[PDB]
């Protein structure tokens, strides 16, 4: 089939015509990034050469190619833990949540750390956990930072957002109530902080909800880690062809080093040495060029997530999804194995209502425009509201600046402007 | 260690931040009879904030700092013929 | 066949043609010994990084 | 040692520039390194096999630099293209950016000229001494909710005050100060007190 | 109908008469490159 591009809206343009949210949805979305990959030390001695002294001295006589290989994977090793710690070791205290998880009916208990389990590892990190899934001089090192590390500072940044919004990323945090820091973010977006208030109890339960969709999502199937398990599938794969050139004669009598030594006098092996010698050294520059690209792809990745921890989770970001889909409102990190999943929590308008707008009213000859806010018309009244939220108000001097004249503005309707 | 076997480094019960990086967790540091110990990394100071549902800590002064952010831009412009470096 | 590693017994039964045995990489995972029909496995001598 | 960035990046290039001029003492199974004592040494077409396996080395050895280099390149490439999106944000304009442009609230940004490189000096504002306060939503009242247009609600523990939530300025509650909305009941942990009209 | 309050977009916007429903600097675009 011609693939679709998706469904075909047309807007309901007007120029006396817009469109005001009533509505809102809490949503919560997950962007799942690659931090690290698996530290491979490949000793090419042992690899090119085991044990084997004769293959070993002709090895000298290419020269520094060992070097060059160890330190470029020793430098990538190096680089998978600096990601690791731009990305997670940004704030030095740890911070910790209070006993009583009293935050206006906000319930962080999913990805907050749950005492009971062994490990001090959130429930959704638990299932992140689970979702993801030799002797020829090859070598895997233990990552510097533990997974349980690496919770700990998730922990830290979490406790810190709640406690004290934006203001720990910035310098000394500073305690606030979860319903003030929710306000806050509101007055980011453009809507009142008064809307959030007196929906507070929705807006609570609409989080809630949204995290649960979350972690049963999670629960349910593994597709969300697949690019967490492609660079792991990408990194196994370059390992097995590495392992299994080795059984490539490469034009030699035989693959197997120690036969041709047996079956051969030394000039006559190292003929068919040399051969190998020259395979298997084409084989380890492959794959430690392969395994730099990688890492050079990994890095702009950890970056990329080391700047969304500071821009999403240590303050709220006007960028345009930058931090989830909609308008941002707050993001939370959680652990995942060699990565970092963000949860983008976002306002997202729901229910409109077409209404009638002007630019301007008309009153005394003079225009008025709206200090904040957009002038709506239901048809037989004329009001002022934000434009985020449907809150018609009583179009009033203070509501409304005045400009000018009414002859200038194309589209200024007649109407009263109360004065208090 | 999981890391590997350690010889030379004396264990140590108290967390330190990490110097030298052994892995899994574990640094080695020279520390004052100067022996080379080998302990947990602490990962900062514990620090617990007075939430509550009613209290907000709001600044009384300010400090103007300045801070240094290096980045290389360039690096240096090599031209190497080929055939002068292969053939003498 | 020359190789350095520890010898263990081994689980896996050879068939009487497949006297050796070879991994992925082509290196002799287990033999059987001649005088003695027993399988043995070949585990390379430990080595890492110093 | 802050230099220390831009003096890998030239320890880094010297020591590949050094690396493929010491490959030139590889005999790469070449009987000698040096072409003209093969050449003095043999025939020319047993020569010719030995300055091939040179040629062969040494080819490899030229390739090798050349693709750490593009790699290299391709690194301190973003690094530039950071450099120049920070002289853009912090230097051109203030930064809304948490981190981008030093720690703390960004306020402007100095670039100075640093060899194969550029410094860049971020000054920021950072919150000093801290008091803890009594907080609440909103304030009733006339029997209507009161919420700040701009700031926080604050108390001293016997008066309430608004102020600025980044500086602490406590100033009298009044109607130009707080916009109404609504009524008491709505609002969770409203708190009674008077709003002056001037 | 295009009124925009006299914004013009008829160069940004696909033009119907041309087979492609490709805009007219679109259209220029797609001929500069060789």
């Amino acid at each position: 089939y011609t693939m679709s591009l998706g469904a075909e809206n047309s807007v309901a343009y007007s120029n006396n015509s817009i469109a005001i949210p009533t509505n809102f949805t809490i949503s919560v979305t997950t962007e799942i990034l690659p931090v690290s990959m698996t530290k491979t030390s490949v000793d090419c001695t042992m690899y090119i050469c085991g044990d084997s002294t004769e293959c070993s001295n002709l090895l000298l006589q290419y020269g520094s190619f060992c070097t060059q290989l160890n330190r470029a994977l020793t430098g990538i090793a190096v680089e998978q833990d600096k990601n690791t710690q731009e990305v997670f070791a940004q704030v030095k205290q740890i911070y910790k949540t209070p006993p009583i998880k009293d935050f206006g009916g906000f319930n962080f208990s999913q990805i907050l750390p749950d005492p009971s389990k062994p490990s001090k590892r959130s429930p959704i990190e638990d299932l992140l956990f689970n979702k993801v899934t030799k002797f020829n001089g090859l070598t895997v090192l233990p990552p510097l930072l533990t997974d349980e590390m690496i919770a700990q500072y998730t922990s830290a940044l979490l406790a810190g957002t709640i406690t004290s919004g934006w203001t720990f990323g910035a310098g000394a945090a500073l305690q606030i109530p979860f319903p003030m820091q929710m306000a806050y973010r509101f007055n980011g977006i453009g809507v009142t902080q008064n809307v959030l208030y007196e929906n507070q109890k929705l807006i609570a339960n609409q989080f809630n909800s949204a995290i649960g969709k979350i972690q049963d999502s999670l629960s349910s199937t593994p597709s969300p880690l697949g690019k967490l398990q492609d660079v792991v599938n990408q990194n196994a794969q370059a390992l097995n062809t590495l392992v299994k050139q080795l059984s490539s004669n490469f034009g030699a009598i035989s693959s197997v080093l120690n036969d041709i030594l047996s079956r051969l006098d030394p000039p006559e092996a190292e003929v068919q040495i040399d051969r190998l010698i020259t395979g298997r050294l084409q084989s380890l520059q492959t794959y430690v060029t392969q395994q730099l690209i990688r890492a050079a792809e990994i890095r702009a990745s950890a970056n990329l997530a080391a700047t969304k921890m500071s821009e999403c989770v240590l303050g709220q970001s006007k960028r345009v999804d930058f931090c989830g889909k909609g308008y941002h409102l707050m993001s939370f990190p959680q652990s995942a194995p060699h990565g970092v999943v963000f949860l983008h929590v976002t306002y997202v308008p729901a229910q409109e209502k077409n209404f009638t707008t002007a630019p301007a009213i008309c009153h005394d000859g003079k225009a008025h425009f709206p200090r904040e806010g957009v002038f709506v018309s239901n048809g037989t009244h004329w009001f002022v509201t934000q434009r985020n939220f449907y809150e018609p108000q009583i179009i009033t001097t203070d509501n409304t600046f005045v400009s000018g004249n009414c002859d200038v503005v194309i589209g200024i309707v007649n109407n009263t402007v109360y004065d208090p | 260690t999981r890391a590997g076997c350690l010889i030379g480094a004396e264990h140590v019960n108290n967390s330190y931040e990490c110097d030298i990086p052994i892995g899994a967790g574990i640094c080695a540091s020279y520390q004052t009879s100067q022996s080379i110990i080998a302990y947990t990394m602490s990962l900062g100071a514990e620090n617990s904030v007075a939430y509550s549902n009613n209290s907000i800590a709001i600044p009384t002064n300010f400090t103007i700092s300045v801070t240094t952010e290096i980045l290389p831009v360039s690096m240096t412009k090599t031209s190497v013929d080929c055939t002068m470096y292969i053939c003498g | 066949l020359t190789g350095t590693g520890v010898l263990t017994e081994s689980n896996k039964k050879f068939l009487p043609f497949q006297q050796f045995g070879r991994d992925i990489a082509d290196t002799t995972d287990a033999v059987r010994d001649p005088q003695t029909l027993e399988i043995l496995d070949i585990t390379p001598c430990s080595f890492g990084g110093v």
